[PDB]
């Protein structure tokens, strides 16, 4: 994606965007969820994370 | 993978021999399923009756709160 400056940062971190968040991390995700009970199944997991 | 591990551990859950009549009837966890008249062989009880534990079994998993889980799985 393009970058864009917000200075207001730490010099060891980055500013990054929820939605390509959830794209990239999507099994980590997947896995919490199932981890911690909050959904039954996989399925379950993705159709919450839509 | 999820699905077999949570059949195997349901079927732990249920009786034995009717657990490996259902897992020969099937070919769960195993090769080749059999017809119901070799399977009765293999328990030499070889008739309708091994289909009446079919259909006990299958009964028994009917309720609730045991298949739900697996229900799950259907979309």
């Amino acid at each position: 994606s393009v970058i864009t400056v917000g200075p207001y940062l730490r010099l060891h971190q980055c500013g990054l965007p929820k939605k390509m968040a959830l794209e990239l991390f999507k099994p980590f995700i997947y896995g919490k969820l199932e981890l911690r009970g909050l959904a039954t199944t996989i399925k379950a997991a993705k159709k919450m994370v839509e | 993978e999820s699905l077999r591990a949570a059949t195997h551990d349901v079927l732990a859950g249920l009786t034995a021999r009717e657990a490996k009549v259902l897992r020969m009837r099937f070919g769960i966890d195993m090769n080749t399923d059999y017809t119901l008249e070799e399977v009765g062989k293999q328990f030499d009880v070889t008739r309708e009756r091994i289909r009446q534990i079919e259909a006990k079994a299958l009964r028994k998993l009917r309720h609730p709160s045991r298949s739900e889980v697996l229900r799950s799985f259907l979309d």
